[PDB]
């Protein structure tokens, strides 16, 4: 039945476009630091506690465990 | 009791205009041109 009528309504074209934008935007940057911080944990791995050798004294930023922290 | 002259003839004009504007919020058979485009 080719009774299709038109449907007043307003404009949806700027709200999706700021979202369209505001979402380019926040993956812009998001998904490379996404892909970073997955990469640094698998291969650079975390630090593993020790017990500080005899006649060392270790910088500030030993005494931290996440590579990222450090 | 009833409609007044007037208000039958302003009735049946407002009438007319209206189902104009009704008839003519229609769809064409083209009407929706969708602009195409990509990139068990
Ligand atoms: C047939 C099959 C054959 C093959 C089989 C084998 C293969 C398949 C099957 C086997 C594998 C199965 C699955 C294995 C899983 C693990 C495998 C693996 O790859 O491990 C890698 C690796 C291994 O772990 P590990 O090195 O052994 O552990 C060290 C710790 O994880 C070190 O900790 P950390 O400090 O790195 O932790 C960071 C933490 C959080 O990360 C952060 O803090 C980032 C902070 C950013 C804040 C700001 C974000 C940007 C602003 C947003 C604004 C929005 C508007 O990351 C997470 O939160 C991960 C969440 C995991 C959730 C798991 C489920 C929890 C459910 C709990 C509730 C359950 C009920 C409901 O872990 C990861 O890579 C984690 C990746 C986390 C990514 C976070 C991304 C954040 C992005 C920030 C910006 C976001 C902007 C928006 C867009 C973002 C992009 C979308």
């Amino acid at each position: 039945h080719g009774k299709r009528l038109f449907i007043i309504k307003p404009s949806g074209f700027y709200d999706r476009r700021f979202l369209k934008l505001m979402r380019f935007y926040i993956l812009l940057t998001g998904i490379p630091v996404a892909i970073g911080i997955t990469l640094v944990n698998v291969f650079i791995g975390e630090a593993e506690l020790a017990d500080i050798p005899e006649g060392y004294v270790p910088e500030h930023w030993e005494y931290f465990k996440h590579p990222i922290s450090r | 009791s009833g409609y007044t002259p007037d208000e039958k003839l302003r009735l049946q004009q407002l009438r007319e205009l209206r189902r104009r504007w009704l008839k003519d919020q229609e769809l064409s058979p083209r009407e929706p041109v969708l602009p195409p485009r990509r990139v068990t």
